[PDB]
């Protein structure tokens, strides 16, 4: 007779996740400013890492957090990113105080909680850009020609953030980005 | 397979 696992096990996530950090440094390269923080695979280790790091709104201009599935680098030239794109949300400057941190947390919860049902295997990761002209949050998808997966992810994401129906967000392919047109909108 | 509600996750933050 053995101990009941629910009294002592950490709560496991579907996936291992990696949090990355981008440091704004013009003397270094893009590749070398992008660096791993740490990995986690349970709810308890996710909060241990979230609770000691700075909120996005307190970061210096030019920095990014990136949360990607273990094995996928947060750059578009990665094998699981190069045929996909991203649902992009652009925030005005006033949103920095009121929505940035709440949207980014909600975004983290959607990834680690697998909120996109069977299209969750299409999710690669998410990036928040802290910029003086306007912050941006985005969820990256592995294939831009998978219409039904991309469409479902975009719609679920937009209502999870609480965005009003009149506010339109676009999905832009990494290959087109590399003034970008939207393949999809919700 | 392992799916979690937002309110369930937010309960382990503290
Ligand atoms: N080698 C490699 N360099 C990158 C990458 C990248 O994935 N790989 N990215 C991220 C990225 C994500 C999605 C689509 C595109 Cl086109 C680019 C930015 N860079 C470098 O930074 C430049 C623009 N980057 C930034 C923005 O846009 C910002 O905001 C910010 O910072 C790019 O032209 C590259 O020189």
């Amino acid at each position: 007779e053995v101990a009941n696992p629910e009294h002592y096990i950490k709560h496991p996530l579907q996936n291992r996740w990696a949090l990355w950090f981008f440091k704004n440094d013009k003397s270094k390269t893009w590749q070398a400013n992008l660096r791993l923080i740490s990995k986690f695979d349970t709810v308890e280790d996710f909060w241990a890492l979230y609770n000691h790091i700075q909120l996005s709104s307190n970061l210096m201009p030019g920095c990014d957090y990136s949360l990607f599935k273990d094995g996928i680098e947060p750059m578009w030239e990665d094998e699981k990113n190069k045929r996909g794109g991203r649902w992009l949300i652009t925030l005005n400057k006033q949103q920095r105080r009121s929505d940035l941190d709440r949207f980014w947390l909600e975004t983290l919860l959607c990834l680690i909680g697998e909120s996109f049902d069977d299209y969750s295997d299409d999710v690669c990761g998410a990036v928040v850009n802290v910029r003086a002209k306007g912050d941006k949050i985005a969820i990256w998808t592995t294939e831009c020609e998978n219409r039904e997966a991309v469409t479902h992810i975009g719609r679920v994401y937009k209502e999870r953030l609480g965005l009003p129906p009149k506010i339109v967000i676009g999905y832009q392919s990494h290959a087109d980005t590399a003034t970008t047109k939207n393949r999809f909108v919700v | 397979k392992k799916r979690y509600d937002r309110e369930f996750l937010l309960g382990f933050q503290f």
